[PDB]
């Protein structure tokens, strides 16, 4: 394709129809012939520009098809979530796959379940379980605590509490995070190098992040999730994948990051008082969440950036914003991370 | 370039012999001559489809895929071999090293 | 949508329009308030429409009556003979000429490469339109054989294979082929024999061909006014 | 992703009633019609081209750079 | 199973061949993608050809159409003459010849040890087909005696019993016996008397056998072709 225009095209089949005859003259606008002749020289433009697009999908479909780099699809949310009993347990209770868990807040009526079985201990006050979201995209990002129900109607049950909010939910992958990953799959076809050892570690979808820090003789990976944790099976998991990528002889560790958790207690004061209520607070506790959780490893926390991530919401509407837990900016090293904790704000 | 054969039988396909300046067969001829440049170009398009024989824009959008960009004056077969050879790099040993630098 | 226009003619009244249009005088306060008028609503003439030009119509100014005008059933016997003439030109539609040369493809009737596009003299290329577009396509139907033309396999006449026996029978059946031919055509009304004769090894037939009347294609093109096409997909 | 026949006939009929009204008719048998649906197929032909061109890159352009047949 | 196969026409193309046979162009890609055809699909000669001899097909190579044709339902004036000889022939049957020597069993029609097998002047056993074979058929059945043959009680007249007197009765007893006789094959519609007469000591008399017409008896072989059996039972 030598991407045609339509003016030339219309312009060379008028010419060979002058060459070819002197008795057709009239090409004026509104004449028959012009205007078969330029649907004629549409028709092939569109043609042209349909088959350059067609070009362009082909060669990413041949890019998808040569090396199997299939596309990532959307993640389901995951996290755990605390339980209590009203005293120490005696029985050894079984909890099998499937216990469903649920929130009253209707502001957020999405459902969990365990996918493994857990076991409490005799003489133990509260267990940790790690739990799914049934529905899969972004819907199961729900904030600290949300869930407080579970429907195994057990008796011994005290309270049910997901400390963190979960972020771990995501929709379908990006064209240009596909795309850099393929480039970390180029970089890292030759194995044993440091960007391959990453891209190893980044080989499991749930992996967000990884800092490969090194050293003489020793190799250390901070590898964390969506939420700043690193389970044991996903550790099991990276270990897996970099057998392949790591080079031979050199000892390898793989490590949680330095998760640091961040408390926000905001006052702020609004100049039209009668927009108070459940919605402005719920709207700017969402944003302050959004804002922690998208900063990345290495991420320093900068009060006046918060501050004016939430008086942009509504320069107007809001007056003015004070916190009541932070007064300095938190200093995050190479290896750790900010997440949110608790948040919460007061309207005035 | 089936267009003579697809087109409604009556009408002429050659230049009548009563007039040299037919304005028929001018028409017609003229029609089929964007016609079958259509199908020349169609048919070489299958070039830019595969990275062995691409040209400038298309091997760029395949260099840009594998993140290779064109250098200043660099010509399609230099770039493609450039790409392919960074696809091939050994990499973790002496002679890896002693190839780069 | 569509409205009648109506000119102020000399000495006319408000009450006088209301009586022609809506068939009583007293839809006059809604044409003034529609066209936003003072009180000396019909002057005598633009001098006294120089004082107040916005609020004020004089002789030969044109008023707007809102109610709601169609095309269609409109009195055929209004309309100007001249345009009946176009109605059934649009009706019966305009293509480019090809039947040019009639004693060529008529000395050669059953081959193929017998007509070609021409030029109208001006420039341009050549058209036919009404009585002269049903030549061309009664013509052009009636000499492509059937099955022959891409994309229609129904289009054309069997008349290239019934070049048969000198016989009453093969005369029957070229006049039933014939027939089914201009019947085919969706503007035929209907076609029928006149005479036929058969000298040895020529055949000789005519025939009478009835295309839809002027009402007819009146009052189609008046009610593709409503869509705005204006043009012949059958 | 591509056009067809009846869609480019169409499209070729109401670009061309839009350039002029001297043109009316578009009844089967036409010559303008008959002359428009020729373009329409081989357009139509051409987009099958570029399918059967496309389908075989998407298989074999980028494993054909390495010397592998 | 059974599949048309077109050979390719010159300058023909793969939208005239869906058109002619599906009756729409839009079944060429499916013809393409059923024969494997690379895009140009018919060439002009088998020096195109040679490039790629799997994936193209020249003027003169066969394309299969996957349209399930059946023999029957053929309309029958497609048929060549020599193919409908050949179907009545197949349809009437081929049996050895026994009625060689027609004087000698003429002479002694009512007798056993009258026919006998012959050969054909090739070495070969000698056959009778179509009409001939009918005449062997309707000879051998009015010659039998009714309840003879064994294995067929039915089978035969009962000719040698009517040498009555010579009287209008018995001529009558004759006719009827005869008529049953014909009645019985299969193969013949209707028989029926032409004219007769007594000279005494002797009796004579002719009739009209209409056998199945030709297009009975190819619609009864071409609906065989579903078993392939092709042979007569009755």
């Amino acid at each position: 394709m030598k991407t045609r225009k339509l003016t030339n095209i219309l312009s060379k089949l008028i010419d060979k129809t002058m060459a070819g005859t002197s008795k057709i003259t009239d090409f004026t606008p509104g004449s028959a012939s012009r205007s078969l002749l330029e649907a004629v020289s549409l028709e092939i433009e569109q043609f042209y520009i349909l088959t350059k697009e067609n070009i362009d999908w082909g060669i990413q479909e041949g890019i998808i098809e040569a090396f199997d780099f299939q596309k990532r699809q959307s993640k389901r949310a995951y996290g755990d979530v605390t339980i209590q009993f009203y005293q120490p347990l005696d029985m050894r209770m079984y909890i099998p796959a499937g216990t469903t868990f649920t929130s009253t807040r209707q502001e957020y009526p999405q459902q969990f379940e365990t996918l493994v079985d857990y076991y409490a201990e005799p003489d133990s006050t509260e267990i940790v379980v790690e739990v799914y979201c049934k529905e899969t995209g972004v819907a199961g990002n729900v904030p600290e605590g949300t869930i407080n129900t579970i429907a195994s109607g057990s008796s011994l049950i005290r309270s049910v509490n997901n400390e963190y909010s979960f972020n771990t939910g995501t929709k379908e992958e990006s064209q240009e995070d596909f795309k850099r990953r393929f480039h970390s799959f180029v970089e890292s076809r030759g194995r044993a190098t440091n960007k391959s050892v990453r891209y190893g570690a980044l080989q499991i979808p749930d992996v967000e992040g990884v800092y490969v820090y090194e050293e003489t003789g020793h190799i250390t990976v901070f590898a964390h999730d969506r939420n700043g944790n690193l389970s044991d099976t996903l550790k099991e998991d990276i270990i897996d994948a970099l057998q392949d990528y790591r080079p031979s002889g050199i000892m390898l560790d793989v490590t949680g990051v330095e998760k640091e958790e961040v408390n926000v207690s905001a006052t702020v004061t609004i100049s039209n008082k009668s927009r108070i209520g459940d919605t402005l607070q719920k709207h700017i506790e969402s944003v302050i969440r959004s804002y922690l959780n998208n900063l990345k490893t290495s991420d320093d926390l900068i009060i006046t950036d918060l501050i004016q991530a939430i008086m942009n919401i509504d320069d107007v509407l809001i007056y003015d914003v004070s916190f009541d837990n932070l007064d300095e900016n938190i200093i995050v090293p190479p290896q750790g991370i900010i997440r949110a904790g608790e948040i919460k704000v007061e309207l005035k | 370039a089936n267009f003579l054969k697809n087109l409604h039988p009556l009408l002429r396909r050659d230049r009548n012999k009563k007039d040299n300046q037919d304005p028929n067969f001018a028409l017609i001829d003229a029609l089929n001559e964007e016609m079958n440049q259509v199908e020349k170009d169609a048919i070489e398009s299958k070039l830019q489809s595969s990275l062995k024989t691409s040209t400038s824009e298309y091997l760029d959008k395949f260099g840009d895929w594998f993140g290779v960009y064109r250098k200043t004056d660099e010509k399609d077969d230099v770039y493609r071999a450039r790409i392919i050879k960074y696809l091939l790099l050994k990499r973790g040993t002496n002679n890896a090293i002693i190839d780069a630098i | 949508m569509r409205f009648k226009k109506h000119v102020v003619q000399h000495e006319e009244t408000m009450q006088a329009i209301a009586q022609r249009y809506y068939g009583d005088v007293s839809y006059w306060i809604d044409l003034v308030e529609h066209n936003n008028l003072k009180y000396p609503y019909l002057v005598e003439t633009d001098e006294e429409k120089m004082k107040d030009p916005e609020r004020l119509a004089s002789t030969g100014d044109t008023l707007i009556i809102p109610i709601e005008s169609d095309l269609t059933d409109v009195s055929a016997k209004e309309i100007n003979s001249r345009d009946k003439d176009v109605l059934v030109e649009l009706a019966l539609g305009r293509d480019l000429n090809i039947t040019a040369d009639e004693k060529y493809f008529n000395e050669h009737g059953t081959s193929d490469n017998i007509l070609a596009f021409s030029t109208n003299g001006n420039g341009d290329l050549d058209t036919v339109k009404g009585i002269d577009n049903m030549k061309q396509q009664l013509q052009a139907r009636l000499l492509t054989p059937r099955g022959s033309l891409m994309l229609h396999p129904n289009y054309g006449s069997d008349l290239h294979n019934l070049f048969g026996l000198n016989i009453p029978e093969q005369a029957t059946l070229i006049e039933m082929e014939v027939l089914r031919t201009l019947t085919s055509d969706n503007r035929v009304k209907s076609a029928n024999l006149i005479d036929w004769k058969i000298q040895g090894n020529v055949y000789s037939g005519q025939f009478s061909v009835e295309i839809k009347s002027v009402e007819e294609s009146i009052n189609f093109v008046l009610g593709q006014d409503e869509e705005g096409i204006f043009a012949l997909f059958e």
